[PDB]
RNA sequence: AGCCAGGAUGUUGGCUUAGAAGCAGCCAUCAUUUAAAGAAAGCGUAAUAGCUCACUGGUCGAGUCGGCCUGCGCGGAAGAU
């Protein structure tokens, strides 16, 4: 569902995911979820974290998504010859490299923060960690 | 309060860099003021176990290398992304 | 939970009683119901009576201070004490009541 | 034997229902001289010899209706 | 019992025990947390 | 960690309470006695009740508890001569 409002062009090449990530210190709220692994996230995966993350904490808490997609996902359809053009667009992904902060909370206990990401993290295709406010 | 032991960094350059945090060491460097910088290699556990203290950012750090003794303040650190360790620290002198 | 300075307070609290005590009941409470507790608590001012429940391995420490480590080596099995500050007497006999009152432990001081 | 303390603030408290919202608005407000002669009667069966013991004790059961403590 | 790949402690009195090299879980109070094929 | 023992009063905390007494539940979650008793962790309850735990004393006497960095393992794991 999060998704860019308008994008300069409708298409992307497909690209790759080498190298490590930037956002990585604990910069805005008091707990963090931080990417393992490597790959991609759905704007279906991240809606769903964030519904797992408001359930455990009820509402209340301050929560931030560091991460956006601007990233499509071209689909030929089932049962299209190769060739004829590229296909369509029906996913939009973001880029996800090792080490980046993907969620952050403050307002909530420590054991609180931790079970609700232990709860979104099985939402994720990737291993995640759990990280503190640092300097 | 904190003192460090330390060795001194003979050979430079991230093969050696790698070779010294897989040796379960790591590296940093002293710079700051009128001396040319002191590039240091020191013990990975010890101060990953000191950092967690939050007067570790504030107040002065001692350091023993050749016998010399100096004081010092933290300033920057290269953590490692994903896992609790470190690579790298930027020591400022007084 | 206890503090290391729990326990050195609760010992600073009781040896200066035990400093203004006459005289004092070390007892047996194997197995006694709040309601049997308040009242008694009550009789405890009531008559001016100071009474207290510890680590009885911890006593001690406090008793310690001779001329007060009179019946010391009484701490086998759970024990409470309770000093009487004015004219001894009217401390005891209230659990001299108890012990044929609630059927239960002979007392052992 | 003794009355309870629910319902001894629809007599002499002032509201009539219970709370409605315990900490989330005020109602009214009670002070010292309306629950000082109430636990004067009540010591019958109380806990404590001291009247201090179940003074701030009765005070502190009606503060979750939304009322104000006056003291 | 229930044989799920990922077996929980689910109470007070949940166990876990290595049977022939396979997990089991056993609780004394309730006979719904039996589990296998941890 | 076992074992012996306790583990209350106000108190059915207010309530849309059909009926809620920690007892699905919305709110805060505070006071006596002490060594402690969460105005409550969870099974039961027509609603109660009855049986545990978080806590405290004694018996016993040397270690004990689960977090991290890791090498190697286990389950997950069912196809057709
Ligand atoms: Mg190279
Ligand atoms: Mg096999
Ligand atoms: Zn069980």
């Amino acid at each position: 569902m999060l998704q860019p409002k308008r994008t300069k062009f409708r298409k992307m090449h497909k690209g790759r995911n080498r190298g490590l990530a930037q956002g990585t210190d604990v910069s805005f709220g008091s707990f963090g979820l931080k990417a393992v692994g490597r790959g991609r996230l759905t704007a279906r995966q991240i809606e769903a974290a964030r519904r797992a993350m408001t359930r455990a904490v009820k509402r209340q808490g301050k929560i931030w998504i560091r991460v956006f997609p601007d990233k499509p996902i071209t689909e030929k359809p089932l049962a299209v010859r190769m060739g004829k053009g590229k296909g369509n667009v029906e996913y939009w992904v973001a880029l996800i490299q090792p080490g980046k902060v993907l969620y952050e909370m403050d307002g909530v206990p420590e054991e609180l923060a931790r079970e609700a990401f232990k709860l979104a993290a099985a939402k994720l295709p990737i291993k995640t960690t759990f990280v503190t406010k640092t300097v | 309060m904190f003192t460090i032991n330390a060795e001194v960094r003979k050979e430079q350059g991230k093969g050696a860099s790698r070779r010294l945090r897989a040796a379960n060491k790591f590296p940093a460097i002293i710079y700051g003021g009128k001396e040319a910088p002191l590039a240091i290699e020191l013990d990975h556990d010890k101060v990953m176990n000191m950092q967690a203290k939050a007067e570790f950012y504030s107040e002065v750090l001692t350091i023993v290398v050749d016998g010399k003794e100096i004081k010092v303040k933290a300033q920057d650190v290269q953590r490692h992304p994903y896992k609790p360790k470190l690579q790298h620290i930027d020591f400022v002198r007084a | 939970a206890l503090n290391l300075q729990d326990k050195q307070a609760i010992v600073a609290e009781v040896s200066e009683v035990a400093k203004g005590a006459l005289s004092a009941v070390v007892a047996d409470s194997r197995g006694v119901t709040v309601d049997k507790m308040t009242e008694l608590r009550k009789a405890g001012r009531e008559a001016g009576v100071y009474m207290r429940v510890v680590r009885n391995t911890l006593l001690r420490r406090a008793v310690e201070g001779t001329p007060f480590e009179c019946l010391k080596d009484a701490f086998v099995g759970p024990t409470l004490i309770a000093y009487s500050m004015e004219h001894p007497g009217a401390a005891a006999r209230l659990f001299k009541e108890f012990a044929k009152a609630n059927a239960k432990f002979e007392v052992k001081a | 034997k003794t009355p309870p303390a629910a319902v001894l603030l629809k007599k002499a408290a002032g509201i009539k229902s219970g709370s409605g919202k315990p900490n989330k608005d005020k109602v009214g407000k009670i002070s010292r001289a309306q629950l000082q002669e109430i636990a004067q009667t009540k010591a019958a069966d109380m806990t404590g010899a001291d009247i201090e013991a179940m003074t701030r004790s009765i005070e502190g059961t009606a503060r979750s209706m939304g009322l104000v403590v006056e003291d | 019992m229930k044989v799920r790949a990922s077996v929980k402690k689910l109470c007070r009195n949940c166990k876990i025990v290595k049977r022939d090299g396979v997990i089991r879980v056993i609780c004394s109070a309730e006979p719904k947390h039996k589990q296998r094929q941890g």
